[PDB]
């Protein structure tokens, strides 16, 4: 077919990312995976003269995973050929969404020749005993932003029948996936999927937010109150109505932390009154389609983690808590990862975008094991950080 | 013997055009020589005369300054994670090292880029036809050529193992010295059908083959100590090449980066000019030498025996490790000085050292080693649980070595009953950079201290320190500062910060400490008080 012309964003050159070291195993894996694609002619060997490079890796549910994040940042937005048109919004609500890997479709449509250089990737060699094998895509590649939008129409024609055939099963395409949501009974859902599946062959409603609550005490020591006071202070940044004062009054002195203190009506009023507002919606929440989503995850020690997605600070679009009880499968890295993957799918189904994460871990560490547990067709952007006392501030 | 291989298409950096530079007229002698020389390269086909039209030019000297041409050349993609480590080599029965000679001049340069390589002789005007010596492409283009050519002979001889690294072909094969000899013949001829001529002055006997400077004996690869001269006329390029030797050894020889000598290269001029530097320059070479003196060596690798890394805390902020497969037959030994943080922990640094070593292997051997670490399984387990960040070590296994690693102290989860509660706080005027630091207590003690040239963080720390000093083995202490809280919460073993070290020394001496935090400026009891005491 005649290739759709795509071009990098204004004044940005293709990507030039170094490859991470691969295990003598993932390598072998890749090596065969590529030699075939080469035979099928989806890729093609290139030289040292193509200054570009994106890293690849072997995920394993083996699968080739190209970390296109850069080429994607540098790729022209899609908005003329509206990339995954309006976001359903229905998805959020359906009894059951199911995701499909429409991705393999992409390997038909030919990629614009003057753009192929930008997909260059290199399979590493052990001990560096060999020049790397370098290739260049010749078809819409798997993780590219350009891919789906370009193939947007082909897909639309493909589903239209089945969509008009079942006027009420929402289908949202995101990257290589197809989020097919319905409210039909589980069995009667699956059929529809299968019907949708032949065509191609040619549970959000339970999600819930975190209601901040103050403890249930009687043994109120000085710091027990100091604690409460500190939190409710910070909590005001979120709910401007909450106010500690009658509480601070209990603390007035130079009391030993262990001293018990009588919770008087001053505070009795304030706690109960505050407890109310911690459950009443921060009317300021707004999902602005033009702002990025940010996700922050804190480690809670019991194989539990807490996260918040927000565009502007203190305006939490959503908050939550993943508790991956891994009695033996305790690779924090593996957990944090699973956290990461479960949070981005939630956002894809809601805001229709993968948040940008602020990982509580050292780059080095996150960098040496992440791939071992990653199971997704995609990879969100991430920034490493050091969590302050939020662990306490909401757990 | 200019090779018949297809040429790699080179471009100039977009927005740039080839070089144009004047040639400083050389001595009658020098000139008569450059000609003498250029005339035969012209004969060999390596270069060629061209008309005075070609706008571009690059300087020749007689002892080509390609600096400019390179500054405008399409930066290529160097396809290698690094140089190969000798320890990575498996043991082979038969091995030979063919030094492909003149390999650059044999591999032809793309036509449409040759224009740019012109040079004159104070004049005579030539242009290269083959990968130039200093040109930026040379290596990357040569490697690509060398591989395309070996590929054929390689599909044919799966038994043979050819590793290239510049002009040296390590050809190994577990074969009968007879049959190997034959294969090496064959190979040697293939190269010839591609113009790559392999001199007879090769390797034919000596077990200490020098492939990449690694003397490759049958069970022991070694590296002869790198001689590093210091001539009278310390010429620029010399200074550059000097860098090379250092930098090359560096992937074995721990730290040598003549980084401050490199600054001499941050202000380049004529390549033929001599230019020294201060104590920076002079001293750098020495420290490098010390390291370069003592040789190194190890065994080869067995793709059937486990990798074992063993680290040991040989001191403050410096660790050591060895990756071996057989008790006294190790591959790489190594030191790892680091302290990634202004305040770290031994537990924390151990982990860093681990991860360094992990990839380092994955690069060389291709798998993550098994560790033997100076840290008890329960010491780790407590630490990760007591840490806000997520962490992880792989093939962890305890080895009771002499210097061991432990969390020197720990803070209390809950306030100590009957401990004098210290309300702390400090402050300082931004303008004057002077402040006070003191406290108040549940008993009656109440210190305050005048301070010179500090920040409010420094006072907030001074203040924690005081209360630590002026108190007993058990103490509840309380700040209006997350900074100091944080540093301490992280259980810092040592620090760049003396006050933090001071604050740590006390912490290891006390018997129970519980550091708490309260919202500054709220009328929180005791707080409002120390608050006023430190104000002026
Ligand atoms: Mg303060």
């Amino acid at each position: 077919i005649e290739t759709v012309p795509v071009k990098l964003k204004p004044g940005m050159d293709g990507p030039k990312v170094k490859q991470w070291p691969l295990t003598e195993e993932k390598i072998k894996a890749l090596v065969e995976i590529c030699t075939e694609m080469e035979k099928e002619g989806k890729i093609s060997k290139i030289g040292p003269e193509n200054p570009y490079n994106t890293p690849v890796f072997a995920i394993k549910k083996w699968r080739k995973l190209v970390d296109f994040r850069e080429l994607n940042k540098r790729t022209q937005d899609f908005w003329e050929v509206q990339l995954g048109i309006p976001h359903p919004a229905g998805l959020k609500k359906k009894k059951s969404v199911t995701v499909l890997d429409v991705g393999d479709a992409y390997f038909s449509v030919p990629l614009d020749e003057d753009f192929r250089k930008y997909t260059a990737f290199t399979i590493p060699s052990i001990n560096n005993e060999t020049p790397g094998i370098r290739y260049q895509y010749n078809v819409l590649p798997q993780g590219w932003k350009g891919s789906p939008a370009i193939f947007q129409s082909s897909m639309t024609k493909i589903l239209e029948p089945f969509k008009k055939q079942n006027p009420d099963i929402v289908i949202y395409q995101y990257m290589d996936d197809l989020y097919v949501g319905s409210d039909l009974e589980i069995g009667q859902h699956r059929t529809k999927i299968e019907e949708l599946r032949q065509h191609l062959l040619r549970h959000p409603d339970k999600w819930t937010v975190q209601p901040i609550v103050l403890p249930e005490k009687d043994s109120w020591t000085v710091n027990d109150i100091q604690k409460l006071v500190g939190k409710l202070n910070w909590a005001s940044q979120i709910y401007p109505g909450i106010k500690v004062r009658q509480l601070c009054k209990l603390l007035r002195g130079t009391k030993a932390l262990t001293e018990v203190i009588p919770l008087t009506e001053e505070a009795e009023l304030e706690l109960a009154e505050n407890r109310e507002i911690l459950k009443e919606p921060v009317h300021g929440v707004y999902y602005d389609p033009s702002k990025d989503l940010i996700a922050e995850i804190q480690k809670q020690g019991q194989g539990q983690w807490t996260y918040q997605i927000y565009q502007e600070p203190f305006k939490n679009l959503k908050t939550g808590k993943y508790a991956r009880m891994r009695g033996a499968h305790t690779n924090d890295v593996k957990q944090l990862t699973e956290a990461v993957q479960k949070i981005t799918t939630e956002s894809i189904v809601i805001w229709g975008k993968t948040p940008k994460f602020k990982l509580p871990i050292q780059k080095e560490t996150w960098e040496t094991w992440w791939t071992e547990y990653w199971q997704a067709t995609w990879i969100p952007e991430w920034e490493f950080v050091n969590t302050p006392p939020l662990v306490k501030l909401w757990y | 013997p200019i090779s018949p291989i297809e040429t790699v298409p080179v471009k100039l950096k977009p927005g740039m055009d080839g070089p144009k530079v004047k040639q400083w007229p050389l001595t009658e002698e020098k000139i008569k020589a450059l000609v003498e020389i250029c005339t035969e390269m012209e004969k060999e086909g390596k270069i060629s005369k061209i008309g005075p039209e070609n706008p571009y030019n690059t300087p020749v000297f007689a002892i080509v300054d390609f600096r400019e041409l390179n500054k405008r050349t399409q930066d290529f993609w160097e396809v290698q994670l690094g140089i190969p480590h000798p320890a990575g080599l498996k043991k082979k029965k038969s091995v030979t090292v063919l030094d492909v000679g003149d390999a650059y001049f044999s591999v032809p340069l793309d036509e449409d880029f040759r224009k740019y390589t012109a040079f004159t002789i104070p004049g005579i005007r030539y242009q290269y036809n083959v990968l130039p010596q200093g040109w930026k492409g040379s290596p990357a283009i040569f490697q690509s050529s060398m591989t395309k050519i070996l590929e054929p002979f390689k599909k044919q001889n799966p038994d043979i193992v050819i590793y290239q690294y510049m002009d040296d072909l390590y050809v190994g094969s577990d074969l009968e010295i007879g049959q190997h000899r034959t294969k090496i013949e064959e190979l040697r001829q293939h190269l010839l059908r591609w113009g790559l001529t392999t001199p007879d002055k090769k390797h034919q006997k000596e077990p200490p083959f020098l492939w990449m400077g690694y003397e490759l004996h049958p069970d022991k690869w070694t590296v002869q100590p790198i001689v590093l001269p210091e001539k009278d006329s310390w010429t620029v390029n010399d200074i550059q090449k000097l860098v090379g030797k250092l930098n090359w050894a560096s992937q074995i020889y721990p730290g040598i980066k003549v980084r401050q000598l490199c600054k001499l290269l941050r202000g380049t001029k004529a390549l033929t000019e001599v230019i020294p530097l201060t104590e920076e320059a002079e001293l750098e070479l020495a420290e490098n030498r010390e390291i370069l003196k003592e040789p190194v060596h190890g065994v080869y690798y067995d793709p059937s025996k486990d990798l074992i890394a063993e680290i040991q805390k040989q001191g403050q902020g410096q660790w050591t490790y060895q990756i071996y497969q057989e008790p006294f037959k190790n591959l790489k030994t190594g030191k790892y000085a680091r302290m990634r943080g202004a305040h770290t922990n031994d537990v924390k640094q151990l982990t860093e050292a681990v991860q360094k070593i992990t990839t380092e292997s994955i690069v060389i051997w291709g798998k993550t080693p098994k560790f033997k670490l100076p840290i008890q399984k329960e010491t780790w387990e407590t630490w990760w649980t007591e840490y806000w960040q997520a962490t992880w070590i792989p093939e962890w296994e305890f080895v009771n070595t002499p210097p061991l690693v432990k969390l020197w102290y720990q803070l209390e989860k809950e306030p100590i009953v009957g401990a004098e509660t210290f309300y702390v706080d400090g402050a300082a005027n931004r303008e004057t950079k002077l402040g006070k630091a003191g406290y108040v207590t549940n008993k009656g003690r109440q210190k305050v201290v005048p301070l010179t040239n500090t920040t409010n963080q420094k006072t907030e720390l001074q203040a924690i320190y005081l209360a630590l000093q002026d108190s007993g083995l058990e103490v509840n202490i309380v700040t209006d500062s997350q900074y100091a809280l944080g540093i301490i919460q992280a259980q810092p073993d040592k620090s760049e910060s003396e006050l933090v070290n001071q604050i740590i020394e006390q912490l290891i001496k006390k018997e129970k400490v519980y550091l708490a935090w309260v919202p500054a400026h709220k009328g929180i009891g005791g707080n409002e008080q120390v608050d006023k005491l430190v104000s002026a």
